[PDB]
């Protein structure tokens, strides 16, 4: 199932390497330690509506 | 935009507006980074000398967060033709960097394969702009956004009087009165995935607006991701 099942639990980009899920993130984000979540490096990361 | 709603504070921070020497908006754009705007190639003919305004929601008032940026380099896809409206895409390098803030921030560029199978297979995307609120109306003074369904590609080509190329996709409604319109051209079509908004399209053209049996035609960003990447190093 992998990427096809709920985006492989990735926050953003998902692809399959050797039959396993690999997550990655847009520029301005860093992959979290769990290898799934994407963490913004600045105050205005791309794709976020501005609130603060 | 016909129908839909006003972008509320901070809601559409990646929207840019191409303004002519009379300081009026004629087309939209999407903020890609501090130096780069994405818009449509056909917009480059809609004025002789233009600049890019960001952070604006209401063109009748100076809200305070607005900034105008001169265009340093125009990068127009050399395959674009008014005959076909294929390859309707351009990137603009700005002379000065955009400072991100309330109502000013980039949309994400997705990866191709992921975007194709995950973003464009969602129900809908979001288009925004200052364009006409009716096919015969004037430009909007307020920034608007509209949720628009992705349209099946077969249905898309049947509905069209013009050849829908592989660089184009349809979005909108069969009959409901919601659509993009003249003046929205060049602007953002974005798709949401877990509260993060990725650029998926460029408002391109349409047989009038909100018309029965007709959809909005958008430039398929995923087919130009490599090209965009290269333009952003130019
Ligand atoms: N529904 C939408 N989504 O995004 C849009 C962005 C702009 C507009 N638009 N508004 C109006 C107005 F009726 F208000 F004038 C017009 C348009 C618009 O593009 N025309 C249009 C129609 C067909 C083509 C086209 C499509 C494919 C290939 C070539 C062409 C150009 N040719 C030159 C001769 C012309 O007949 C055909 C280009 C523009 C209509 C006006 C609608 C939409």
């Amino acid at each position: 199932k992998l990427c096809s099942l709920d985006n492989g639990d990735c926050d953003q980009f998902c692809h399959e390497e050797q039959n396993s899920v690999v997550c990655s993130c847009a520029r301005g984000y860093t992959l979290a330690d769990n290898g799934k979540a994407c963490i913004p490096t600045g105050p205005y990361p791309c794709g976020k509506q501005t609130l603060e | 935009i016909v129908g839909g709603q006003e972008c509320k504070d901070g809601e559409c921070p990646w929207q840019a507006l191409l303004i002519n020497e009379e300081n009026e908006g004629f087309c939209g754009g999407t903020i890609l980074s501090e130096f780069y705007i994405l818009t449509a190639a056909h917009c480059l003919y809609q004025a002789k000398r233009f600049k890019v305004r960001v952070g604006d929601r209401n063109t009748e008032q100076e809200e305070g967060g607005e900034a105008v940026h001169e265009v340093e380099v125009v990068i127009k896809h050399n395959r674009f033709t008014k005959e076909t409206y294929d390859f309707d895409i351009a990137v603009l390098r700005l002379k000065t960097p955009i400072t991100f803030r309330m109502n000013v921030a980039p949309a994400c560029l997705p990866e191709r394969d992921w975007a194709e199978s995950t973003l464009m297979t969602q129900k809908t995307g979001i288009v925004s702009g200052f364009g006409r609120t009716h096919e015969k109306g004037r430009q909007s003074t307020r920034l608007k956004m509209l949720e628009v369904p992705y349209v099946d590609r077969n249905s898309c080509k049947l509905s069209s009087s013009f050849i829908i190329t592989q660089n184009m996709f349809c979005a909108g409604y069969d009959t409901k009165q919601e659509d993009a319109c003249q003046g929205d051209s060049g602007g953002p079509h974005v798709t949401r995935f877990k509260d993060t908004y990725f650029v998926t399209g460029i408002v391109s053209w349409g047989e009038g607006c909100a018309r029965k049996g007709k959809y909005g035609i958008y430039t398929k960003v995923t087919a130009f991701l490599k090209w965009i990447d290269r333009s952003m190093k130019t």
